């Protein structure tokens, strides 16, 4: 009368599987054998990819950038000659690094208001709490409110090229497209009042370090606020105290000569930034990618370690159960 | 010594038959079911930990932390009034009975909880007692009686009782007329067998005979009276002092070694946390001395945090830390064992094989709090008549047989004379042929100090010289009672210790004449010794409740006796031989199940937190969180709460039917080893390495500038979900790779929560609701799995990880 079902009896079909060491031998082969050519091809990847970083940040009296260390009233310019030995073929993305700034502070990060970038009506007028001591100035409302915008990365860098005599040619650098498709067509919008852009910043005013209104950044309208690309890209986070960010794009060439021959340069650059106030440096980075992306051979080190340690392992136990 | 007047008409300070078998009121219940839980250091710990997270801050939520706190304290709420409302309920039914009383030359009715001591009572044929009486005259001549007590040692034979010779012929002519006499007694004791006192019975002018009362005269409570139309006696002792009311000594409470053990882990996880807690403020307000460490221009405090008291602010940066790494100790463990042990108690009602078609019933569980327990057994006191035969039963032979095979030592505990009683012993393939007895009945012990002697002749001059199955123990419970009330005498060498090495050196006891009190001292006296082996007891007679109340865990039959001790036992078989089946299949599983999820609930979250706190090196000690919140809810709740229930419900570690057939596999579990100080230590190594594995590999992978072929960088989100996808992924498969009985919901559970997560993640990024305050993680999940790179570093740290796992199960198939 009880009923017989398999579940209630604990009577289930099932599969069962018993694993042994003379069934799953060949696997400690097979990843052995599947991955020491992955390693040997991303190591070999990664030692193609060219790069330079030169540190601009002064601190030094042999340095260039001494006098650029403390100035008063002067807008403070450098210039840094460096060669470059093999040329770049593939594209050249440039970057600017900054050391022991912690992007990833707990009061830092959370001071932001996502709202309001989105194009929010309410949020425009009034800021969220969490972005303080930066949320009114002069009984004002700062439109971008928060450190995390407030303390962008506002330098200026032109490359120059040296021609065969010493008259210098300029470098063209794109600023479109360096910031993620997706927060920037979606996550990032503009107010959606009137057409200008100056009559949509109201009652909103500039941050405290900023210059000129965030509705100026740019000439064309599409990069003229909230979705400049360099400001986009500021608002990221860095999760570590030294980190990278895109800068500009340098393109290829029509003809197949190479984008960047091998030469002299000169970089003159536009000292605002100070960093040096905590033990900070400042660098910029020209390099190339590939398939993987930068240049890393931690990728091609582990994945050669963990195939040897693999094969080596599999070999000495399959010469040790042989005694049987 | 005291006095009692027959019709209180002389010629007090007594309590009034009310048995109270219950702990908890009606209206006391709540706060003092409140103190015994919220006593216990796990209860305290949560809801200090709930008043902190509500009170200071909180990383996700406060609810998350406030909810299952408050459905474990409710579900054992209510099974502990539902548990203490049966016993007032059955209370009800033995109070509230009808008795007759002859108050005032009338055949008053009162009810049964009203008496008081000292009034001549009425039963009719096959009514059961309501006090101790003493027999004063009978309806035939003889002043004879015969009463059996079923209820006092187990069986039925007609016993014998003898009236007073002055008052035999007083039958219903004028016995109220003002009868002068005073019974003096001794006080109550449990003794069962002894009793000393005299009557005072007058004449009409004066008179001073005294005849000496003993246990012949005594007609105790619970005994059905048989073969007598009526009878005429005086309560004595009334309520919470008679000699069955003596021997109940209650129920305290019963834990198990797996819930011993959760309590030990979470002590020593708890000295974890206040260390992680500790280094990370230390290490913090080290760091913070520089001036440029804290407000260094970029952020700076709102004032407010420069104006709050510096004394309190490690304080609340300490109680801050220990909220953030709270993770660690997992309530979620709380409230799946409690949903485990509900539903996998159905099973043994289930079961087929405990059927009796006789009886037409089957099993029964009354908690559910032992079905590990059940799988831990090391001693079993069985009761003979009844539970042993019915001659024997159908397989009791072969079933002691299977429990010797499997490392128990079994005792029979009996209340039956000796002479019956050992033959039955001989008969159960407990007494061999080539088996010299060693017995210490009443018949060698006509004295006192003989005793000393025989225990030292038989254990220091006879055994432990040396033949391990030859010496098997007859007691009686006569010599045992002087054996632990006078034990006392002398200190060098304790009868106690004396009397058990040679009760724990011997194949078998057997102990015959034993008072209900008895049982359970002898469990209690094997319970004590060279710390903790587990008991348990099986019986079928309202005699048994005593040790069945006592041992670990007690089985109660179904039998032809009543339902007393079917109701009062853990579980119940209808039969002897069920019990092989019931813990040589049923425990072992129950216990294996129990322990992986337990070591597995443990490992899953420190494992989960160690790179968290590894985090705060690299941040300003500032207690940023590496995952989002929503992952950081999410990751016990669906992600990975269900595989786990879902193997510990049902998985085959070794098949039943080879679990059955085999007794032998039940020593692989005998010393609690699957929860060991040796797994214990290699869960939390493989934890805290792959902790570690996670983090490093994904910092040194995270120095790249570039991960993609657009030559975009990643944020800190990014960071945060790679790790967890690693974590998700690797935990997931060490249970996949455990796992040793897949089943079809071992296969959806164990696939979909993979499935799940990777379609939430796809989910929840990539659409703006809007209904929060930020929008961190809109397009994290898939922009990061764009990269060749990613996914690559992801398949590596997966495998490197289980790398350990994969290696033991080869070096566990050889040698
Ligand atoms: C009288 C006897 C009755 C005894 C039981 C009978 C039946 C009882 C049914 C009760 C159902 C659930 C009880 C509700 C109590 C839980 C409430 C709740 O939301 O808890 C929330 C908890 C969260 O804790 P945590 O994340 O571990 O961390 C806590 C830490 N202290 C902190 O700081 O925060 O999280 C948890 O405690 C986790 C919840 C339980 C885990 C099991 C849930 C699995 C369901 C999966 C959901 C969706 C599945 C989708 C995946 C697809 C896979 C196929
Ligand atoms: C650039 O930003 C820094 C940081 O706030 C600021 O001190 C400096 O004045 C800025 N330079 C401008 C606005 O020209
Ligand atoms: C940049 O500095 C170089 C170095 O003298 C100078 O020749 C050039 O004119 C400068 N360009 C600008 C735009 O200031
Ligand atoms: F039947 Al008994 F002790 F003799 F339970
Ligand atoms: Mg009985």
């Amino acid at each position: 009368r009880p009923d017989n079902t398999a579940f209630k009896q604990q009577r289930l079909p099932a599969w069962q599987p018993i694993l042994t060491a003379g069934t799953v031998l060949p696997i400690f082969f097979i990843i052995g054998l599947i991955f020491i050519p992955i390693g040997i091809g991303i190591f070999v990847t990664s030692n193609n990819i060219r790069e330079i970083e030169i540190d601009y940040t002064g601190t030094e009296p042999s340095s260039p950038c001494n006098k650029c260390l403390s100035p008063d009233v002067t807008p403070c310019f450098c210039t840094i000659n460096f060669t470059l030995e093999k040329s770049f073929e593939g594209n050249v993305f440039m970057y600017y690094g900054l050391s022991n700034f912690y992007q990833n502070h707990r009061r830092y990060v959370k001071s932001r208001d996502d709202s309001q970038l989105n194009g929010d009506s309410s949020a425009l007028l009034n800021p969220s709490k969490e972005c303080e001591p930066y949320r009114r100035n002069e009984d004002k409302p700062i439109a971008p409110c928060g450190a995390i915008m407030n303390s962008m990365f506002n330098d200026t860098l032109e490359l120059f090229l040296i021609g065969q005599d010493s008259y210098p040619i300029p470098i063209a650098l794109k600023k479109k497209g360096i910031a993620w498709w997706t927060d920037k067509n979606v996550k990032f919008r503009n107010p959606p009042g009137g057409d200008n852009l100056e009559e949509r910043f109201k009652g909103t005013t500039k941050p405290v370090n900023w210059l000129k209104p965030v509705y100026m950044l740019d000439s064309d309208p599409d990069n003229n606020g909230f979705i400049n690309e360099d400001f986009i890209v500021w608002m990221r986070t860095a999760a570590l105290p030294t980190f990278r960010k895109l800068y500009r794009l340098i393109e290829r060439k029509s003809d197949l000569h190479p984008t960047l021959p091998a030469g002299r340069y000169w970089l003159n650059v536009t000292y605002n930034y100070p960093v040096h106030y905590f033990d900070g440096r400042k660098r910029m980075i020209l390099s190339t990618i590939s398939w993987m992306g930068g240049k890393n051979p931690f990728l091609g080190i582990a994945y050669i370690a963990v195939g040897s340690i693999s094969f080596l392992l599999g070999v000495v136990l399959l010469v040790i159960n042989h005694k049987y | 010594t005291r006095t009692v007047f027959v019709g209180n008409h002389p010629v007090q300070r007594f309590c009034d038959n009310r048995i109270v078998s219950s702990k908890y009121t009606l209206w006391n219940f709540l706060p003092k079911n409140l103190f015994e839980q919220f006593r216990r250091i796990a209860n305290f710990y949560f809801l200090i930990i709930f008043l902190v997270q509500v009170t200071v801050d909180t990383p996700t939520s406060p609810v998350t932390s406030g909810l299952p706190l408050f459905f474990v304290i409710t579900v054992t709420a209510i099974k502990q009034g539902y548990e203490d409302w049966l016993r007032h309920r059955a209370d009800n039914e033995v109070n509230k009975s009808t008795v007759y009383i002859i108050e005032n030359a009338k055949r008053v009715r009162k009810e049964s909880e009203k008496i008081k001591v000292g009034d001549v009572v009425e039963v009719q044929a096959d009514e059961t007692f309501p006090c101790d009486l003493i027999l004063l005259s009978s309806c035939t001549t003889d002043g004879t009686c015969y009463v059996t007590t079923a209820s006092l040692d187990g069986e039925s034979n007609c016993k014998t009782h003898y009236a007073v010779r002055d008052t035999i012929a007083l039958c219903t002519a004028e016995s109220i007329d003002t009868l002068r006499a005073a019974i003096e007694c001794e006080q109550p004791q449990p003794d069962l067998y002894k009793f000393v006192g005299r009557i005072n019975i007058y004449s009409n002018s004066l008179e001073a005979v005294a005849r000496s009362l003993g246990p012949e005269n005594l007609l105790l409570k619970g005994a059905t009276l048989k073969n007598t139309e009526k009878i005429y006696g005086v309560a004595v002792y009334t309520g919470m002092e008679t000699k069955m009311a003596l021997n109940y000594q209650g129920k305290s409470q019963k834990r198990s070694a797996v819930e011993k053990s959760i309590n030990a882990f979470l002590i020593v996880y708890l000295f974890i946390l206040l260390t992680k807690a500790a280094v990370c403020t230390t290490l913090k307000y080290v760091w913070q001395s520089t001036p440029y460490n804290d407000e260094p221009w970029y952020n700076q405090k709102t004032q407010k945090e420069r104006e709050t008291l510096k004394v309190l602010k490690m304080f609340t940066d300490f109680l801050s830390f220990m909220v953030l790494f709270n993770f660690i100790i997992p309530v979620s463990m709380y409230v799946t064992v409690e949903m485990q042990k509900f539903l996998g108690s159905f099973f043994i009602s289930w079961d087929k094989d405990f059927y009796d078609e006789e009886i037409n019933e089957g099993a029964l569980v009354n908690t559910s709090d032992l079905n590990e327990e059940l799988g831990q057994v090391d001693y079993v006191f069985t009761d003979k008549t009844g539970t042993l035969t019915e001659k024997l039963q159908d397989q009791a032979a072969e079933t002691i047989e299977a429990l010797h095979a499997a490392g128990l030592k079994v005792w029979v505990l009996t209340g039956d004379k000796m002479e019956t009683a050992k033959s039955t012993c001989y008969a159960c393939r407990l007494f061999q042929t080539n088996t010299e007895l060693l017995e210490l009945t009443t018949k060698t012990i006509e004295e006192s100090e003989r005793k000393e002697d025989r225990l030292h002749e038989l254990l220091i001059e006879y055994r432990k010289k040396l033949e391990h199955q030859e010496y098997g123990l007859i007691i009686d419970g006569s010599t045992l009672s002087l054996i632990l009330n006078s034990s006392q005498d002398s200190s060098s060498n304790n009868y106690k210790s004396i009397f058990l090495q040679i009760c724990m050196k011997c194949t078998a006891v057997l102990c015959c004449r034993m008072a209900p009190l008895q049982k359970a001292q002898i469990v209690r006296m094997v319970k004590n010794l060279k710390g903790s082996p587990i008991t348990l007891s099986i019986g079928d007679g309202a005699n048994d409740v005593s040790m069945i109340l006592e041992s670990h865990v007690g089985i109660g039959i179904k039998g032809k006796e009543g339902r007393q001790a079917a109701r009062n036992s853990d579980y119940s078989v209808p039969k002897f031989k069920h019990l092989k089946k019931l813990l040589l299949a049923h425990g072992h599983l129950y216990y294996v199940r129990i322990a992986h999820l337990v070591q597995y609930f443990f490992y899953k979250n420190l494992c989960f937190i160690l790179p968290q706190f590894l985090y705060q090196f690299f941040c300003g000690f500032s207690q940023q969180p590496l995952y989002d919140a929503a992952y950081l809810t999410m990751y016990n709740i669906c992600f990975t709460s269900l595989p786990i229930l879902a193997y510990s419900l049902l998985e085959q570690h070794i098949n039943i039917d080879t679990l059955t057939s085999d007794p032998r596999l039940y020593m692989k579990i005998s010393g609690n080893a699957m929860l060991q100080l040796g797994p214990f230590l290699y869960w939390t190594f493989l934890a805290a390495f792959e902790g570690t594995v996670f983090f490093f590999g994904t910092y040194f992978l995270f120095q790249t500038a570039s991960l993609e072929e657009n030559g975009k960088v990643y944020g800190n989100w990014t960071f945060g979900t790679i790790v967890f996808t690693v974590l998700v992924f690797t935990v997931t498969l060490k249970l996949a790779l455990d796992t040793r009985f897949w089943t079809w919901i071992n296969h959806f559970v164990i696939w979909g929560s993979l499935a799940f997560y990777v379609f939430f993640s796809f989910f929840w990024g990539g659409i703006i609701w809007p209904f929060l305050k930020q929008q961190r993680m809109y397009f994290v999940f898939a922009q990061m799995l764009s990269s060749v790179s990613t996914w690559l570093a992801i398949i590596l740290l997966i495998f490197i990880s289980l790398f350990p796992e994969i290696l033991l199960i080869v070096l566990k198939n050889v040698r």
